[PDB]
Order: structure tokens, then C-alpha cells, then sequence
């Protein structure tokens, strides 16, 4: 699956 | 002999992040869909805090499994949804976490 | 304006009881099929903490749910197979516990 | 239902 990671 | 002393194993917190110009000071991983951040647990986590960011002085902590931001569950979030949650938070974040002993 | 501070909402504590000659120090309360210690929950709950007792002294506290005693899991259980879990437990009764904030 | 109590 995609590996998601984001910065907030 | 010693006897084990009474020890949290995990707990529920609810968080109060004050947003500053450079944002929350966190980065989120995992989701409905995406490679779960621990387990096969597809909840979204707390992948990183900024030191001494706003998140940092609230008490987020890496690893924690975020439940609901400003009364909104992310039960079944995808990734993209949780980020929305956050981005659109405003000023005042209150966060619900899961936190489990490391 | 103050910000609300950091709270916990709610733990599992993992507890050791060093039994004493006069026992544990503690009641419980509910179980399958009996009346409901707290709201529609029956599960087993500690109704009273003796003073200064072993459960007081290892951190009990009234109203904490008991889930589970030397690796026996107490879901599902009526009361009288909780009181036999704890009192068949012996000199060092380690248990999991559940508490919410009051 | 019954309501039990059993100190320990």
C-alpha cells in the first residue's frame, strides 16, 4: 500500500 | 524480592495544541488505505514532533494514535482526511490521543 | 485566556497486591448478570479501598475495572467467577486495571 | 438482576 506521511 | 510497582500501560490524553505561524510542529502517518505506522493498524499516528514546537509544549508525543481533532473522529480516516482535520483546525487543536507505554 | 492543560482521560494500570493475612483490602461489585456497577457495564468494578490496606497501598482505587488477575481474563465473567479468580490468587496478586478521570 | 458485593 502507499506510505503516507505529511508535515502539519 | 521486589515487587513490580503499579505501571500505566496505556492511556487516553486529551491534548490542547496552540497553532503558531510555522503550523502545528507535528507530521501524521498512516490511514484508511495506506501502510499501517505500527501493526496492521491503519489509525493515524504521530510519525513526529518539532522540539520545542507547539505540539512538543502541548504534550503530543511520537507514537501517539490520534483519535479526534476539534470533536471530529478520524475512526476510518484515510490519510488525506486526517491531514484536512488538522490543516483546517484553526487556532486552538484539541486533540484526543491513544498512547501506549514504550 | 487559559488553555485547557494537558489531561488524561483515561488508563489501564498494570497493579500488584501483596497480600496480607486479612486479605486483600477491597470489594467488587457487578458481573454478569448482576446489577450494573456503572451504567449498563457489567463488568467486575472495585466498590470500596480499604485504608492504608495492600490494594490501597498498591494504588487501587474505588470505581477502577478489573479486566484481568495473574493472566485470567475477567470479560464475561458473573461475579462469583471473579471472586474466585481473586480469591484463589495467592500472596502477590497482580492485576489489570481500567480508570477513567473523575 | 442481583446485586452483588463481596469484600476481599
Amino acid at each position: 500500500d502507499p506510505h503516507s506521511e505529511t508535515a502539519l | 524480592l521486589l515487587i513490580e510497582p503499579a505501571r500505566i500501560e496505556e492511556e487516553e490524553l486529551t491534548l490542547t495544541i496552540l497553532r503558531q505561524t510555522g503550523g502545528l510542529g507535528i507530521s501524521i502517518a498512516g490511514g484508511k488505505g495506506s501502510t499501517p505506522y505500527k501493526g496492521d493498524d491503519e489509525g493515524i499516528f504521530i510519525s513526529r514532533v518539532s522540539e520545542e514546537g507547539p505540539a512538543a509544549r502541548a504534550g503530543v508525543r511520537v507514537g501517539d494514535k490520534l483519535l479526534e481533532v476539534n470533536g471530529v473522529a478520524l475512526q476510518g480516516a484515510e490519510h488525506h482526511e486526517a491531514v484536512e482535520a488538522l490543516r483546517g483546525a484553526g487556532t486552538a487543536v484539541q486533540m484526543r490521543v491513544w498512547r501506549e507505554r514504550m
